[PDB]
Order: structure tokens, then C-alpha cells, then sequence
């Protein structure tokens, strides 16, 4: 394979992935077209440019020694390859809830700042994508240090995974399970973004003199870039800068071996000692795996950005796009009430797997969406108008019983309609999971599409229950609650 | 609570043509 052939293929890939969106009905065909080009390039390349002789666990002692010399906690835990989560930390002593058991000084981190000060610095100061997008900058920082045998961060890089379960690694038929879902468009975008960025930077590295001393000048494969962005998206963190006035992105060694469980965030940055600090989420007996709570992300976010599906995710949600129509004769009034309430005229809201499934902001939007002209005027005019807007997000103070019956009827109908846009039913998804033997990645996709429908179905039932509750208040002429 | 809580794997925008 000549370098001119790869240059021809990456030029074609850049042009294909820089074209505008071909329309939502053409995105699957575009996706498969892009996959075909990427796979042709990948097949003509030698995988990861830099591979290490040892096994992943052969390098954990160097990680501990390296972290210890720079002031990190290295006692009380060990690395174990767990079946469910991959490698993680296991307690070697009893750890009490709220005990500070893990700390990582800033010097160990890989940050956008350390990327600026590295061999990548010259190209960083030149390229507008690197300057605007710290996550991509971290990805190239990781690659350049990976290919630098004397890098300060070699003990960390050598213990990183070599593969991930982000959708970038899925087979075409594994992604195909996501057809008709909300999530597959983000899968499409991630794939197109990653391919465009690889082709763009492949050419930029060839043309810019600032990249002449980078190891990537000698070898930069698609596998390199997919590994690097997947490393960053599944592990990156937001921390304050050294002076505390700005935020930056960072990879945090040792601590980022912790796997996820439900709970609360117990990891914070200590600016005074300039180190990341993690206190125990719960009691961990010796021999138990040490977990942290990553954050309140949905399973669609965990799958796409974190590479895993979390069963019993108590923060799971789906999107629902809503807006006041310009054909509404009350558009002007509704738009004004929403603007005074700090809510856009049209937006992408969330439905949660909870009761209620809607936030204060979505409740406020739905109330205004269904207001009569007389109700709208009471939220626009006179000495009580601002008090009325103040309570719009509060379930305990409806605008009127009729307003509630209308909004919950609408939400019931909209969520029912959304359910009817999926290729499969909830019962069919459960049968697939019960009667087929599937890979992990395939299970992630099917459970994702099942999860979207289960959230919608629960919203339908919740809206139906709320409709009957408020229709009873209406028929019984109950006094309307007054905030006082 | 924590002055600088750290979300593991916080979602960022990778769309270079929008940002
Ligand atoms: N609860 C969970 N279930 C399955 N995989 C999990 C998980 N929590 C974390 N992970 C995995 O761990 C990654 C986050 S970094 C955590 C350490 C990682 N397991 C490693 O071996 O380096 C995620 O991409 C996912 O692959």
C-alpha cells in the first residue's frame, strides 16, 4: 500500500464527511457509505501505530510506582479484571463511606494545558480545531505521548485499554438494531465526526511544518484516532485550572480505573493542595469492588460516550421536541409568556423514567402551550402576572384544572404517537433478548431501543393518571390552590 | 458541598463543524 493511495482515500473521506447532512431519511445510507470508506482505509493500515509487548496488567505496577513518586494514594486497593465492567479497583482493606481514600496530584494529569506545552504545542497554536475543541486536543496529546517512548505519562498510557465499546467499534448489524430510535442519529454523527476529523488531521499533519516533529508524521492510522477519541470520551473530566478562574479537560490516572454504580458524585478537585480527591461512595469491604458515581447521564449517553449500558439507571431519560406553532393564533402571547418565564418558544425537553416524567421547565412550557387567551392575559398583565409566572413550573399550583387536563391529554397523545414511530414493540425487544444469543455490543443497542420505549410508555401511563386526577378536581369543582 | 465536583466521562461536543 503506497502512501499516495492512503492520501487519495483520506481526501475522499474528508470530502464525503464534510458534505452537509443528506436529510434524515438518507442518514443510514450515508452511514454505511462512510463505514465502507473507513473500513477500506483501515484494512490498508497496520492497526494501532504503537503497541506494547506486555499484557495490560503487566503495566499496573509501573502505574502505581509512577503515581506514588508523584504523591498519589497507592495503598488500600488493587487492579482486578472484573467480568461485568472490565478492569477496576478492588479494596484490600475495609473502606468506610466518606473516607478520603484516593487522591491524584495535578502533575499526573493529562490536560489541555499539558497538551499545549508538549511536542503538540506548535501545531496546537496553529490549528483552529485544536484551539476550539479541548477534547480533540486531549486525543492528539494522548497519541503523541503514546508514540513517545520517554513520555512522562507512559506508565498511564501503557495501562489504558486497547479497545472500547463505544459505537465506533460496533459492527454494522449491531448499529442496525438502533434504526428508528432517537439515539441512532447521535451514533451517525459520532461516526461522521470521527471520520471527518481523522481525514482532516491526516492531511493537516502532512501539510503543516509545525507537525514535523510529531511521531504522527511517520504513522497515523484510523485505528489510532478511533482509539484516542474513545479513550478521551470514555474517561475525560472537567477540572478547574491551576489559578481556579477557568475550567479545562483532563485525564485523571489511577482514579479513572473506578467503575460506575448508582449514587452521588463524591469526587472533587482540591485547589489548595492541587489534586483530585475521591471519598468513598459507600462502605467497601476488603475484596469488594470500589465504585464511583460517574454522573447523572442517560443510558444513551453512557452507551455513545461512555461505551456501556447501565441497568437500573435511575437518571435515564429520552428527548421530546416541542414548540409553539407559528400558525397558533395565540403564538405571540404564548411566546411572550415563555420568554418572561425564561423558556424558549421551541426546544428539546426531556422525559424521565420518574413520576412526574417532566421537569419544572417542561411543565411550565406545557401549561403555556395549552393556555386560553384569558389565561395568557393573566400571565402578561397586572400586579399578579409575575407571581403567576413564578409558579408555572410548580406542580402544586396549576393555572386551572382545565389547563392541566389539556396538557396531560396532549402529553399522553404525543408520547403514544412517539411510541408508534419505532420499528419494534417493547414485547418484541424482550423476546429478542430472551430467545437470541447476542454480543455485548448488540445487547447494548437492543436495550437502548427498549429503554427509549419503556420511558415513553411510562410517560403515557403517568399522563393518563394525571389527566384523571385533574379531571376529578374539575368535576368536583375543587378550589384551586393559591400560592400564599 | 464539593466546590469542584468531577463528573467522570462528562459529555463534550465533538461536532467540529458546528463548534
Ligand atoms: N457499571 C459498569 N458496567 C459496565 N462497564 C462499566 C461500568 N462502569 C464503567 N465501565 C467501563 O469502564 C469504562 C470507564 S473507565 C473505568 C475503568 C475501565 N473499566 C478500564 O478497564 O480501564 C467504560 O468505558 C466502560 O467500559
Amino acid at each position: 500500500v503506497s502512501p499516495k493511495e492512503i492520501l487519495n482515500l483520506t481526501s475522499e473521506l474528508l470530502q464525503k464527511c464534510s458534505s452537509p447532512a443528506p436529510g434524515p431519511g438518507k442518514e443510514w445510507e450515508e452511514y454505511v457509505q462512510i463505514r465502507t470508506l473507513v473500513e477500506k482505509i483501515r484494512k490498508k493500515q497496520k492497526g494501532l501505530s504503537v503497541t506494547f509487548d506486555g499484557k495490560r496488567e503487566d503495566y499496573f505496577p509501573d502505574l502505581m510506582k509512577w503515581a506514588s513518586e508523584n504523591g498519589a494514594s497507592v495503598e488500600g486497593f488493587e487492579m482486578v479484571n472484573f467480568k461485568e465492567e472490565g478492569f477496576g479497583l478492588r479494596a484490600t482493606r475495609d473502606i468506610k463511606a466518606e473516607e478520603l481514600f484516593l487522591w491524584v496530584p495535578r502533575k499526573l494529569l493529562m490536560t489541555v494545558e499539558s497538551a499545549k506545552n508538549s511536542v503538540l504545542g506548535p501545531l496546537y497554536s496553529q490549528d483552529r480545531i485544536l484551539q476550539a475543541m479541548g477534547n480533540i486536543a486531549l486525543a492528539f496529546h494522548l497519541l503523541c505521548e503514546r508514540a513517545s517512548p520517554n513520555s512522562f505519562w507512559q506508565p498511564y498510557i501503557q495501562t489504558l485499554p486497547s479497545e472500547y465499546d463505544t459505537p465506533l467499534y460496533f459492527e454494522e448489524d449491531e448499529v442496525r438494531y438502533l434504526q428508528s430510535t432517537q439515539a441512532i442519529h447521535d451514533v451517525f454523527s459520532q461516526y461522521k465526526n470521527t471520520a471527518r476529523q481523522y481525514a482532516y488531521f491526516y492531511k493537516v499533519i502532512q501539510t503543516h511544518p509545525h507537525a514535523n516533529k510529531l511521531p504522527l508524521k511517520d504513522s497515523f492510522t484510523y485505528e489510532d484516532y478511533r482509539w484516542a477519541v474513545s479513550s478521551v470520551m470514555t474517561r475525560q473530566n472537567q477540572i478547574p485550572t491551576e489559578d481556579g478562574s477557568r475550567v479545562t479537560l483532563a485525564l485523571i490516572p489511577l482514579w479513572d480505573m473506578c467503575n460506575h454504580t448508582n449514587g452521588l458524585i463524591t469526587t472533587g478537585y482540591n485547589l489548595e493542595d492541587d489534586r483530585c480527591e475521591c471519598v468513598a461512595l459507600q462502605d467497601f469491604r476488603a475484596g469488594e469492588q470500589i465504585y464511583i458515581f460517574y454522573g447523572t447521564r442517560s443510558n444513551a449517553e453512557f452507551v455513545i460516550h461512555s461505551g456501556f449500558f447501565f441497568d437500573n439507571n435511575s437518571h435515564d431519560r429520552v428527548k421530546i421536541k416541542l414548540g409553539v406553532s407559528k400558525s397558533d393564533r395565540l403564538y405571540a402571547m404564548k411566546a411572550e409568556v415563555l420568554a418572561r418565564a425564561g423558556i424558549p418558544t421551541s426546544s428539546v425537553f426531556a422525559l424521565h423514567f420518574t413520576e412526574p416524567p417532566i421537569s419544572a421547565q417542561l411543565l411550565a412550557f406545557l401549561r403555556v402551550f395549552c393556555m386560553t387567551e384569558e389565561e395568557l392575559k393573566e400571565h402578561l398583565l397586572g400586579d399578579s402576572a409575575i407571581d403567576r409566572i413564578f409558579t408555572l413550573g410548580n406542580s402544586e399550583f396549576p393555572v386551572s384544572w382545565d389547563n392541566e387536563v389539556k396538557l396531560w391529554t396532549f402529553l399522553e397523545d404525543r408520547a403514544s404517537l412517539l411510541l408508534k414511530t419505532y420499528k419494534t414493540t417493547i414485547e418484541e425487544d424482550k423476546s429478542v433478548l430472551k430467545n437470541h444469543d447476542l454480543s455485548v455490543r448488540a445487547k447494548m443497542a437492543i436495550k437502548l431501543r427498549l429503554g427509549e420505549k419503556e420511558i415513553l410508555e411510562k410517560a403515557v401511563k403517568s399522563a393518563a393518571v394525571n389527566r384523571e386526577y385533574y379531571r376529578q378536581q374539575m368535576e368536583e369543582k375543587a378550589p384551586l390552590p393559591k400560592y400564599e | 458541598t464539593l466546590k469542584y465536583p468531577i463528573e467522570q466521562g462528562i459529555v463534550t461536543n465533538w461536532d467540529d463543524m458546528e463548534k
